[PDB]
RNA sequence: UAAAUAGUACCUGAAAUCGUUAAGAUGGAACGGAUUAAGAGAGAAAACAAGUAAAGAGGGGAAUAUUCUCUUCUUUAUUAAAAGAAACAUCAGUGAUUAAUUUAAUUUCAAUAAAGCAAUCCCCUGAAAUUGUUUUCACUUUCUCCCCGCACUAAUGUGGGGAAAACUGGCUUUAUUUCUUCAAUUAUUUUUUUUGCUGAGGAAUUUUAAAAUUAUUUGAAUUUUUCUUCUUAUAAUUUAAGUUGUUUCUAUACAGUACUUUCUUAACCCACUCGUCUUGAAAC
RNA sequence: UUGGAUAAGGUGCCUAAAUAUUCGCUCAUGAGAUCCCAUAAAAGGUGUUGGUUCAUAUGAACUAGCCCUGAAAAUGGAUGGCGCUAAAGCGGAUUACCGAUACCAAGCCAUAAAAAGAAGAAAAAAUUUUUUUUUAGAAUCUUUUUAUGAGUAGAAAAUCGUGGGGU
RNA sequence: UUUUUGUUUGCUAAUGUAAAAGAGAAAUUAUAUAUGUACCGGUACAUAAAUAAUCCUAUCAC
C-alpha cells in the first residue's frame, strides 16, 4: 500500500444558511459514518483540510490547501460546522474534505 | 430513565379558600385533584373551577395547599375510567372513556391525545370530571375488555425503530418486515 | 397592589414569578451591572468591586454584593433603592428556546407570558 | 478607571473572594461537606428510616383520606346523575 | 454518499420518497443509477394515479405544444422528471445533480454486475398499510402508453436466469472458500487461532 | 512552584518576557508583567512506555513508543530505529495518538524499564533545537540538486548534539531491540503503520 | 470583508460605487447619496450596493496610517522636509507630483540623511 | 522641425460610438451586491537583516592647508534582531458538550434470607351500608388438579363449570445494602471530559489598595478538616491587574508561481428601471 | 464586524433543521395541508371513528370528528413545486434541532452625555558604555467611561470640491 | 504500443478536471415470510431473519 490515510473522510456542503439566507462564515461538513450529534461532537476539535487542485503551479505546486478548525455540530444528523482560515469557495460544494486526528 | 417517552402531566390536590371577611370569619375551604403540566398551571386549573362554581376568584381567595400526587404502584397495570366534558364547534357533551394504563397521569396523557384525535377536542376545551379505577367486572369498553383476556398473546407486526446510528439510506439486501 | 396591577396590564407582553434565592444571586453575579455616577447620567458598569456600590449604598447600610443579593430576595428595609441602583438585566435569549411567546404559560397548549411563579427561575438558569 | 475584561465571579475565584469575603468560609464548608465517607452516610439512612416511621403513617392516612374524599364526591355524583334520571 | 457511483434497485420503493431520497444525495455530489424502474410502486389506487397522469398530460402550452410540459412517459423517464421537480434545477449546481443521476428501465449493460443498493426509508414495504392500495409504475407507464413493457419484462426474466447461474457459482465458490478456511485454521499458530476465534472470524 | 485555586494545584513555570511593546505617551516596556506560566499539564493517558501513531510528520502513521516527558510540554518518542525507523524525535502530544497498549505490561520487556528510564532522562530539551549557526550553514548551500541535499544530511551530521541525540537513540536500540524481536507479533506492530479502512468509524475506537 | 494586516484593522476594502454607475455610462462610480421615493438603495433591500456609514470607519488611533504604520506627509520642498526631522518613525515622505526631476532627486537624498521612507521613490527614476 | 499621432478639417483631443489585437464568458436578457476562486496584470513605502569589517565612488561639518569626524550610494561577508502568519501551550472573557456531586425536602423504591401472617385473600382498588370509622363480597397466580367440550384452541393448548396453593404477589417482622437498589422532581452546592470563538488596552501611583495563592509567624474558633477558617507580621507570585510564551515558517528574499492589491470570470445566496406624482410604482 | 443563543416559523427534497419519537383519527373514480389569504353553504351519507340516551347482543334514535356527496367557466396549472397515504394530511403530546439587521458577549466607528486634565525616563538589543524607538499636554483639544445608532417631507451641523480676491 | 522529459506575427513545446486516497462488494424474491436442494406450481429437508451492526482487501520493505 503506498499512501496512509489517517483521516475521516468528509464533504463540504453548503454555507450555514437560511431558506435564502448565505453565512459564507461557516461551513457544512457530513463525514463519513457519523450520523449522530453525539458521534459529531466527537469530531468537534479535530483540524479539516480541503485540498484542492489548480492548473498553474505556486509554491512550486499544483496542489494547495485550506485549513479550518471544525466549530461544532450541526442539527440531529452527525453534521458538523466548520470554520476555516479564509472562506471556502462555492465551486467546492459537492467536493470531499479531510478531518485530520490531530487535537 | 427516558425523557423521549415521558408526559410531563402530573396530578395535583389542591387546597383553597376564599379571604376571609369581618361579614364571614368562617369560610368554606374547596379541595381538587387537577391533572396538570405544572404546579403553577394545575394552581390556575383550580382557579378556573372555583371560578366556574362558587363565587370566588384568585384575587379574593388564596391557595392553602398544594401537593403533587404521584402514582404510588407506577408499574401495576390498572383499568382506568374517565369522565369528561368537552365543547364542540357545535356545542358541549358529556362523555366516558376507558384507558389501560400504569398511572392516572399517564391515562389522562392518553386521553387528551385521544380526544385531540378522534373528536379535534382541544386541551382548552376539555373538563376532567372524575377518574377512577375500575374492577375488571365493570368494565363496559370492548378495547379494553379484550386486554382483560387470561393469558393474553400477541405477536408483533410492528415495524422496527432503529436508532439513527444503524438508519442508514443505502442498504444492501432489501430488509425483512416479516422478522418471525 | 399597584404593582400587581401593573403587572396584570402587561400580563400578555412579559413572564414573571418568585426567583428563589441562588437563581437571584448567579443573576446579581454573571449578570449584575449597576448604575455608576451622578443622578440621571448613570453609566452601565459592572459590579466586580465592592467599593463601586459602597459608595450609593453606604447611608443605608448595604456594603458588598451579598447584602445588596439578601436585600433582593426577601424585601428588607432598603429593597427599592437597591433595585434602581441595579442596571436593568440585559439578559440572553433562553438556551432551549421558549415554548411559544404568544399563548400564556397557564393555557394548556404550550406558551409563555403566563405568571410562571416557581419556573421563573429555572427560565432565568437557561437564559443566564 | 480604564474597562478590563469584566472578570466573570462564579469562576474567576479572586474576584468572587473579593465580592463577598465570607464566599471562602462557605466553600470550605462545602468541601468539607463533600469530603465525608459514604459509609457514614449509609449508616444515617437506616436512622432516617427509623425516624420517618410516624411521618410516613401521616402522609399515608393524609393521602388516604384524600382518596377517600374523592371516592364520596364521585359516589355522590353518581347519585345525583341517578336521581336526575329518574 | 461517499462512494463512486451508487447503483438503486428501485423495485419495491415508493416512488416520491426514493426521488427525495436520490435528490439529497444527489445534491451533495453522488452519482446515482436508478435501475430496474418498472417496478417503482405508487402510493396512491392505480385508477387514481392514472387520472393523475392524464390530468398532468392535459395541462400543456397553449400556443405551440413543441415547447412547455414534456410528459415523458418512460417509468424512468418519470422518475428522472420526479427527481428534478425535487431539486433546484435552474440553478449550475442542481444542473449537475440533475446530469449526475443516470435512470434505466430494467437493466442495461454494466449495472448488471454491479451491487445493487436498497432505501429501505423509502421502500412499499415499510411505508405502505397493507390494506391501502399501490401502483406499479411500469403498469401505470403502459395504461398512458409506453408499449415496451412485456420486453422490459421479458428482458427482466432472461437476466434472471443468468443472475441464478451466476450465483450459483458464487454460492460454491463461498463454499470452497469456507472449507479452506475450516483445513487451515488448523495449520496457523495456536495463540493466533485463539485470538481470530474470539473476534469472531 | 505551584498554586493550588478552587482545588487545581496549577503548578507553575518560570518564563521570559520577549515581546516589547510601545508605551501609551513615552517609551516602550516589555509585554509580559507575569513572570511565571502554568505548566501543560498532559492528557491522562500519555505514561512512560506507551506506544503512540505519529500523524503528521514525515514518518506518518508509524508507531513509535513514547519515551520522555520533556517538560517543554512536548514529549519525546523513539520507534527504536533498527526495527520501525523512527529516530529520536520530539513530538507534541496531540500530534500522537497513544494506544492503550504499554510496552512495560509484556512478561519479557518489564524487566529492562529502570535503564529506558535512565536514558529518557539523560535525553535534554536543548538538544533537539538546532543552533542557528548549523541552520546558516545549511541555507548557504542554496546560493545542482541530489548534490545540495547530501551536503544538507553532512552538515546535519556534523551536529554534536544531533551526534549525541544518534548515540543515545542507537543506545536504546540496543536496549531494547532483542527483546522486541522475540515477542514478533508486538515487533510487527511497531514496523507497521496505521490506516484507516472502511469500517474503521474512528468515533466508536477504543484505541 | 474585513482586511486585518498588523493590528492595523480595514473594515471594508471595497469602494462604495454609484447607484447603478454600472448601468449607466453617464453616471460616475463616485458616491453619491441617493435620494428620492423607491430608491432600493435608500430602502436597503437585500442584494443592492450599499450606503457608506460611519461605521465603517477605522480606529481613531490607526485612522490615516498606511500599511507602513507611518502617516503620509506630502513634500514640495526641502524646507517642508524639515518639519519632519523629529518624525521619521511616524511620517514618511511623498513627493509632489509636479516637483521636476533634480528637485525630486534632490529631495529623496534629502530623505536618505534623515532616515525618513519615501512612499514615491521612482518617479521619473 | 525640438516635435508631424503639430501636415493646414492643423494646440490639448474627453465621452458616446466604432475598428484591430488578446483574454475570457455564452441553454430565452445583461449588469449588480454579499463571499470566495481561479486567472491575468501590478507592486516592496510594514511584507526580514540594524549595525561591524575590508575598498571604491562621492559629498559634507568641525577642530587648529589637513587632521578629525559625520554620512549617501557600490560592493565582497557578517551577525542581528524585530515583523507578520501558522501550530501548540497558558491565562482570562464568552459560549457549546458529557459526566456528575451536598445537606436536605417531596406518601418513592428495590433486592437480601430467615421467621411468619390472610385465601377471592392481601398493599391497593372496586361495588355496596358532612368527615373519621364499623362490617359486607369483589378482586392473586398457575408450566397445579378435577369435571364437562372430548383436541373443542390464535397458543407447546383451549371454551365452560369447578377445585388447589401461597411457589407468584401483598403485608408483618428481625436484621442486611457493591447480589442488586438507593429514583424522580425541586433546594442548596461542588466539580469535570472534551472543546469553538475572542485578546481590546498598554496604567509618570487607583496595572495601586485590597482579593486569591505559595512558604513561613501569633492568637483564637467547632464546621477536627494535607483547599479548615479568620488574624499578627514578612517575602514573593496570579486565580488580581482585558494574552503571553515556545517552535516553525515567510527566509538567510528584493519579487517568483509565494505575499499585497487591482482587474476577470466563475461559483453559492440574494438582487425588478431609475427619477417622479401618489394611500400605493417593478408596473399594463 | 466575530462568536453565541433564540423569535416568528419551520425540520422529505427543493430549503438550513427530524423520512424524530409518541397516541389517535382519515383513502377521496377531481383528499388534505397552518392567522391575514386568496372561498364554500343548506341538506344528506347502512363510509368509517368515537360518544349520549334508550329499549329488549341485537334493534333504535340521536350526537360529533375525520371522509364522501352536495361542488359547474372559460390559455395549461398550481397545499408554492415536486410529491406524500406505517403522510411529508388532519388533532395533539415529547424532545432535539435549524432559524433574524431582534438578544447576549467582545471589538471598532460615530453621536450624546459623563468622569478628568495647564512635567516625567521606560524597555530592548549589543558590548560598564553605545545603538534602537518613543520621552504626550493642540481646551470644539487630549485621555478614559457608558449608553445609544431606522428614516421620506423637513431642519441643523461638520466637512468636500469648482471660478476669482486679499494674505 | 511501450519508454523518456515535460505542460513551473496572435500563437507555432504543452493543463485540465463538480470531485482518488480501499471512492472494495452482481442472486432473486416476499413483506401476514423468502431462498435454495431433491423429487412430482405440489411435497419433504435445510438455510437468511440488528440481512453492509457484514464480508472482502491492506502494512509481511531489503
Ligand atoms: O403531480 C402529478 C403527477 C405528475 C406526474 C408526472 F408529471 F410525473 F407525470 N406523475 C404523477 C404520478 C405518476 F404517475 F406516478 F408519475 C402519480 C401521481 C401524480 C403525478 C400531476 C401534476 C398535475 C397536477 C396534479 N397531478
Ligand atoms: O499652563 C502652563 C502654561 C504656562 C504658560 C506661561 F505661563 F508660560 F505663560 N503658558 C502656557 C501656554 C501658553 F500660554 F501658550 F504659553 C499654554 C499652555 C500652558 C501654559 C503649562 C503648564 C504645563 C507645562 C506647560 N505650561
Ligand atoms: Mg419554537
Ligand atoms: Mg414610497
Ligand atoms: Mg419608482
Ligand atoms: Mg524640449
Ligand atoms: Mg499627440
Ligand atoms: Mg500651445
Ligand atoms: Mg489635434
Ligand atoms: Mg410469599
Ligand atoms: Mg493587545
Ligand atoms: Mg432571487
Ligand atoms: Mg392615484
Ligand atoms: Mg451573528
Ligand atoms: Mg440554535
Ligand atoms: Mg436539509
Ligand atoms: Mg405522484
Ligand atoms: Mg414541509
Ligand atoms: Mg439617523
Amino acid at each position: 500500500l503506498q499512501a496512509v490515510r489517517l483521516y475521516e473522510k468528509g464533504v463540504i456542503l453548503g454555507y450555514k444558511r437560511s431558506q435564502r439566507n448565505q453565512d459564507p462564515n461557516f461551513t457544512l461538513i457530513s463525514i463519513k459514518n457519523v450520523n449522530t450529534k453525539k458521534h459529531a461532537q466527537f469530531y468537534v476539535g479535530k483540524r479539516v483540510a480541503y485540498v484542492y487542485r489548480t492548473t498553474k503551479h505556486h509554491d512550486g505546486v499544483k496542489i494547495k490547501c485550506i485549513w479550518g478548525k471544525v466549530c461544532r455540530t450541526h442539527g440531529n444528523s452527525g453534521v458538523i460546522r466548520a470554520k476555516f482560515k479564509t472562506h471556502i469557495p462555492p465551486k467546492a460544494f459537492g467536493d470531499r474534505v479531510r478531518i485530520l486526528m490531530y487535537p | 430513565i427516558d425523557n423521549s417517552l415521558n408526559t410531563n402531566i402530573h396530578q395535583y390536590h389542591i387546597v383553597g379558600r376564599a379571604i376571609p371577611t369581618a361579614k364571614d370569619k368562617n369560610p368554606n375551604v374547596y379541595r381538587m385533584c387537577i391533572f396538570a403540566k405544572n404546579d403553577t398551571n394545575a394552581k390556575s386549573r383550580f382557579w378556573y373551577f372555583m371560578k366556574k362554581i362558587n363565587k370566588l376568584k384568585k384575587s379574593n381567595g388564596e391557595l392553602l395547599a398544594c401537593e403533587q400526587i404521584k402514582e404510588r404502584f407506577p408499574l401495576r397495570v390498572k383499568n382506568y375510567g374517565v369522565l369528561l366534558r368537552y365543547d364542540s364547534r357545535t356545542g358541549t357533551h358529556n362523555m366516558y372513556k376507558e384507558f389501560r394504563d400504569t398511572t392516572k397521569e399517564g391515562a389522562i396523557a392518553q386521553l387528551y391525545s385521544e380526544m385531540a384525535g378522534r373528536h379535534r377536542a382541544r386541551a382548552s376545551s376539555i373538563n376532567i370530571i372524575r377518574i377512577s379505577e375500575i374492577s375488571s367486572s365493570l368494565v363496559r369498553r370492548p378495547h379494553i375488555k379484550q386486554l382483560l383476556k387470561r393469558r393474553l398473546r400477541f405477536p408483533a407486526l410492528h415495524l422496527p425503530t432503529l436508532q439513527k446510528e444503524y438508519r442508514k439510506k443505502f442498504a444492501s439486501k432489501r430488509p425483512s418486515t416479516y422478522r418471525m | 397592589k399597584a404593582t400587581k396591577e401593573m403587572l396584570k396590564i402587561v400580563e400578555p407582553y412579559v413572564t414573571y414569578g418568585y426567583p428563589t434565592l441562588s437563581t437571584v444571586r448567579k443573576l446579581l453575579y454573571k449578570r449584575g451591572y449597576v448604575r455608576v455616577g451622578k443622578v440621571r447620567r448613570y453609566a452601565r458598569k459592572k459590579i466586580q468591586d465592592n467599593a463601586d456600590i459602597s459608595k450609593h449604598l453606604g447611608k443605608y447600610n448595604v456594603h458588598g454584593i451579598e447584602d445588596m443579593v439578601y436585600q433582593l430576595y426577601t424585601c428588607g428595609p432598603v429593597f427599592k433603592k437597591v433595585n434602581n441602583f441595579l442596571w436593568a438585566f440585559k439578559l440572553k435569549p433562553p438556551r432551549k428556546g421558549f415554548k411559544a411567546k404568544r399563548h400564556a404559560f397557564n393555557e394548556p397548549r404550550p406558551g409563555d407570558w403566563g405568571n410562571r411563579e416557581a419556573h421563573i427561575n429555572e427560565l432565568i438558569n437557561r437564559m443566564i | 478607571k480604564k474597562r478590563l475584561q469584566n472578570k466573570n465571579s462564579l469562576t474567576n475565584f479572586a474576584v468572587r473572594c473579593r465580592l463577598n469575603p465570607a464566599y471562602k468560609l462557605l466553600r470550605s464548608l462545602a468541601v468539607l461537606r463533600m469530603r465525608k465517607s459514604i459509609l457514614e452516610k449509609s449508616k444515617n439512612k437506616k436512622e432516617k428510616r427509623v425516624q420517618k416511621q410516624i411521618q410516613k403513617k401521616e402522609l399515608q392516612k393524609i393521602n388516604h383520606d384524600y382518596y377517600k374524599g374523592v371516592a364520596k364526591a364521585v359516589k355522590k355524583k353518581k347519585k345525583r346523575e341517578e336521581k336526575k334520571a329518574k | 454518499m461517499y462512494k463512486k457511483e451508487y447503483v438503486i434497485d428501485c423495485k419495491g420503493h415508493l416512488l416520491g420518497r426514493l426521488a427525495s431520497l436520490i435528490a439529497k444525495e444527489l445534491l451533495n455530489g453522488q452519482r446515482i443509477v436508478a435501475v430496474r424502474c418498472e417496478d417503482i410502486n405508487i402510493s396512491g389506487s392505480l385508477y387514481r394515479n392514472k387520472l393523475k397522469y392524464q390530468e398532468f398530460l392535459r395541462l400543456r402550452t397553449n400556443t405551440n405544444p413543441k415547447k412547455g410540459p414534456l410528459h415523458l412517459r418512460e417509468p424512468s423517464k418519470i422518475l428522472w422528471r420526479c427527481v428534478r421537480g425535487m431539486l433546484p434545477h435552474k440553478t449550475y449546481k442542481g444542473q449537475l445533480a440533475l446530469k449526475k443521476l443516470k435512470v434505466c428501465v430494467g437493466m442495461p449493460y454494466p449495472y448488471d454486475k454491479k451491487k445493487k443498493y436498497v432505501l429501505p426509508s423509502a421502500l412499499r414495504a415499510f411505508r405502505l398499510k397493507k390494506h391501502r392500495r399501490y401502483c406499479r409504475l411500469g403498469t401505470l407507464s403502459s395504461r398512458v402508453g409506453w408499449n415496451y413493457d412485456t420486453l422490459v419484462k421479458k428482458n427482466e426474466v432472461l437476466r434472471k436466469q443468468v443472475s441464478k447461474a451466476y450465483y450459483k457459482k458464487k454460492v460454491n465458490n463461498l463454499n470452497e472458500k469456507k472449507e479452506i478456511k475450516t483445513e487451515a485454521l488448523n495449520l496457523i499458530n495456536p495463540e493466533q487461532r485463539q485470538v481470530l476465534e474470539n473476534f469472531g472470524y | 512552584k505551584h498554586y493550588n485555586v478552587k482545588g487545581k494545584k496549577k503548578v507553575l513555570v518560570p518564563v521570559n518576557a520577549k515581546k516589547t511593546i510601545n508605551k501609551k505617551y513615552f517609551g516602550r516596556k516589555v509585554a509580559s508583567k507575569k513572570k511565571y506560566v502554568v505548566q501543560r499539564k498532559l492528557r491522562k493517558s500519555i505514561e512512560v512506555g506507551k506506544v503512540a501513531i505519529i500523524l503528521t510528520g514525515k514518518h506518518m502513521g508509524k508507531r513509535c513508543i513514547i519515551t520522555k516527558i520533556l517538560n517543554s510540554g512536548l514529549l519525546a518518542v523513539v520507534g527504536p530505529y533498527e526495527i520501525n525507523g523512527v529516530p529520536l524525535k520530539r513530538v507534541d502530544s496531540r500530534y500522537l495518538v497513544v494506544t492503550s497498549t504499554n510496552i512495560f505490561n509484556f512478561e519479557n520487556i518489564a524487566k529492562l524499564k529502570d535503564d529506558f528510564l535512565n536514558y529518557a532522562q539523560d535525553i535534554d530539551d536543548d538538544s533537539f533545537i538546532k543552533t542557528l549557526e548549523i541552520k546558516k550553514k545549511q541555507k548557504k548551500l542554496l546560493k545542482f540538486m541530489n548534490n545540495v541535499i547530501d551536503k544538507i544530511k553532512e552538515i546535519r551530521k556534523e551536529d554534536p548534539k544531533v551526534q549525541k541525540l544518534e548515540g543515545i537513540q542507537k543506545d536504546i536500540g540496543s536496549l531494547l531491540k532483542p527483546e522486541i524481536l522475540k515477542n514478533k507479533v508486538f515487533a510487527h506492530y511497531l514496523k507497521s503503520k496505521f490506516t484507516l479502512r472502511n469500517d474503521m468509524v474512528l468515533h466508536k475506537m477504543k484505541f | 470583508a474585513v482586511k486585518k494586516v498588523g493590528k492595523i484593522i480595514k473594515k471594508r476594502t471595497k469602494k462604495f460605487t454609484r447607484f447603478q454607475s454600472n448601468r449607466f455610462m453617464r453616471v460616475k462610480p463616485a458616491w453619491r447619496k441617493p435620494r428620492g421615493i423607491d430608491c432600493r438603495v435608500r430602502r436597503r433591500y437585500k442584494g443592492t450596493n450599499l450606503m457608506p456609514s460611519i461605521g465603517y470607519g477605522s480606529n481613531k488611533k490607526t485612522k490615516f496610517l498606511l500599511p507602513n504604520n507611518k502617516y503620509k506627509y506630502v513634500v514640495k520642498n526641502v524646507k517642508e522636509m524639515e518639519p519632519l526631522i523629529m518624525n521619521h518613525t511616524k511620517y514618511c515622505v511623498q513627493i509632489a507630483h509636479n516637483v521636476s526631476s533634480k528637485k525630486r532627486k534632490q529631495i529623496i537624498e534629502r530623505a536618505k540623511q534623515m532616515n525618513v521612507s519615501v512612499i514615491n521613490a521612482k518617479a521619473r527614476l
